[PDB]
């Protein structure tokens, strides 16, 4: 019910919580449907960066303890990734 | 359940008690990722408890997340640092059981207090990597980290 | 049967889908990199047991494959446990490679068809001693590499049929504790 | 489901046939390990009948242990051991499915009537390794062992 | 779930809007291979419609298997078959897109509605060939074929 009357969530997770991810957001789940109209535009700049490279790392996160002989442009994905974490 | 689940918000601090940690032979059969305390802050147990603490959950979620994935991929495609909060982890997992006074009767061994300092030295230990060299069961079912050399020079033969 | 069972174990198999889908990529590029570099070393192979295996496993029967026409050298650490020399397959052998390992002193390897099939003077001796150390070192990672992208290609696909049908197991059960959970209501409420 | 659940209390003896098994064109359909009898006592039935039940009813539950492996990763991460009681398992499996007369029109196979001692004899042979060169699909729809093996020639 | 499944019962089409397609720039950001429709029919649309439109789909869905030979081998690799269809895949995805009259402001560009039979003509033809010779940014946000060609001659 609360999540569809609302125009966005964030969603805490105990898993994030534990492995050191404090605030324990989901960040791939949490949307805010106003978004960039609710945002300075210093912070829209280096946010809109972010997002992307964020997304862009979670899609090979699970190639990090697993990842001997990655190309180099995965291995900046995987490092920029746990870095803006 | 909705007994239980409401009577969450009552308490200042909770243990959470696992079956499936009890079928292990781990007793107390306490949850470390599940069990909180409204003063588990670096401001009042100070940052030394608080960081060992973060970090003793840390090692045991990341270990939690590798379970599944190894139990079926193999030790041996890990790293070499990813198989070490392995040994460790598990090491952890054994050094929170301890012999209960009252529950003596169970567990045929002689009941432990253990000092906080102690626990907190213990665990600093474990997780700095000053026992990589002891075997796993020689953290099993002991009070203070001194129990646990001993146990794995009586384990040697 | 649980709802609580059911989210574990898909976890668990989304990863390791995941996992098996980089490895078979990773495999792919070495058997890329291992069936060109076998091109200027099948014309140069043509002019106590050796065992040709390497370290890592999950490539199938490769290792075990070997093992069993075995039955001393053993060039691999898969082939001295599951019965002499440690960190190989990972980077492709060099001619140096098999230098070191004939400087140390029938052959048993695995002789690549396709990604899908496999089968397993005292100055001149030493270099055509080194030249077939060699020969069947290159023609055993093209064979492990191709392996290890097959099996990881099946456990990748196994992986993913494996999530749909617990997927479907999962929207059963919800369904199911929904209705049950209503129902044990209602008649509770009907009985007053 | 309560109807079925409440009936096994008033049987002496339960066969429980399983869609997973008849999927497979194993026929009777039967879980080997979800149909017991008051009567497996090896006081009733002697020793030699009651030690091959149990024997066949382990390696298929270890078979059984082992499937969660072979799902994703296949035969080939199995150590030799295991390899061959899956083999194993597998052809009981196999000479578990029996050609029924009345089922004659769906199988394509004459019907069969398999003698108790020719039972025994034949399990108690596969599983001491007697049959281990033959290949599964010679013990799948035959009566006696040996029409196994005279299919297995027949496959030349 | 009853909800959808009962929903579903009276559905022709769908549409299916896709963040992946957005974020590769195409507007609309339709997933071609996601949606579906029920009258998507040589019995019912164009015997020439249903070809044209079964045709992009093989060769978007036949581009989707090369993308793995792609990220390994490079775009080389390839036999000149294999090649081809690379090439006409993405001049088709990027004409599947489509300046909208409705966004004019917040873009700049001037809107298209494509009549049907110019539709089927400029997809009929990538597919045939007939504009291989051509560059593939052409096909992006244009309406009719007819402003690939002018777009083509505009970037020389």
């Amino acid at each position: 019910n609360v999540i569809s009357i609302t125009d966005g969530q964030i969603f805490l997770e105990t898993e994030l919580f534990y492995k050191g991810i404090r605030p324990a957001i989901n960040v791939g789940l949490s949307v805010s449907r106003v978004g960039s109209a609710a945002q300075t535009r210093a912070m829209k700049q280096v946010a809109g960066t972010m997002k992307l490279e964020l997304a862009q790392y979670r899609e090979v996160a699970a190639f990090a303890q697993f990842g001997s002989d990655l190309d180099a442009a995965t291995q900046q994905l995987l490092s920029r990734g746990v870095r803006l974490t | 359940d909705p007994a239980p689940a409401t009577t969450f918000a009552h308490l200042d601090a909770t243990t959470v008690l696992s079956r499936a940690i009890a079928e292990l032979g781990i007793y107390p059969a306490v949850d470390p990722l599940d069990s909180t305390s409204r003063i588990m802050d670096p401001n009042i147990v100070g940052s030394e408890h608080y960081d060992v603490a973060r970090g003793v959950q840390k090692i045991l979620q990341d270990y939690k997340s590798l379970q599944d994935i190894i139990a079926i991929l193999g030790m041996d495609e890990l790293s070499e640092e990813d198989k070490l909060t392995v040994s460790r982890a598990r090491k952890i997992q054994r050094f929170l059981s301890q012999p209960f006074q009252v529950a003596e009767v169970f567990t045929g061994h002689l009941g432990k207090l253990v000092p906080l300092k102690e626990t907190i030295k213990g665990f600093q230990q474990i997780l700095a990597g000053e026992y990589d060299h002891l075997p796993e069961q020689a953290f099993y079912m002991v009070g203070p980290i001194e129990e646990a050399v001993a146990k794995a020079d009586k384990l040697a033969e | 049967a649980t709802l609580k069972d059911i989210t574990r174990r898909l976890k668990s198999i989304k990863n390791i889908q995941k996992i098996t889908k980089s490895m078979k990529m990773v495999a792919a590029a070495k058997y890329a990199r291992a069936e060109r570099e076998l091109k200027p070393a099948r014309v140069y192979g043509v002019g106590l047991i050796i065992g040709v295996s390497s370290d890592r496993g999950l490539c199938g029967a490769i290792h075990s494959s070997v093992a069993k026409q075995m039955k001393i050298i053993g060039v691999g650490d898969k082939i001295r446990s599951i019965l002499t020399f440690k960190e190989v397959g990972r980077r492709p052998p060099t001619f140096g490679d098999a230098s070191v390992i004939a400087l140390e002193l029938s052959i048993i390897f695995n002789r690549f068809r396709s990604v899908i099939s496999y089968k397993t003077l005292r100055n001149y001796q030493e270099y055509s001693l080194a030249n077939i150390i060699y020969y069947s070192l290159k023609e055993s990672t093209t064979s492990e590499q191709s392996a290890r992208m097959t099996a990881m290609d099946n456990a990748s696909k196994n992986a993913s049929e494996m999530i749909d049908k617990l997927t479907l197991t999962f929207n059963r059960t919800r369904q199911a504790v929904i209705t049950k959970e209503l129902i044990e209501i209602i008649s509770g409420a009907a009985a007053l």
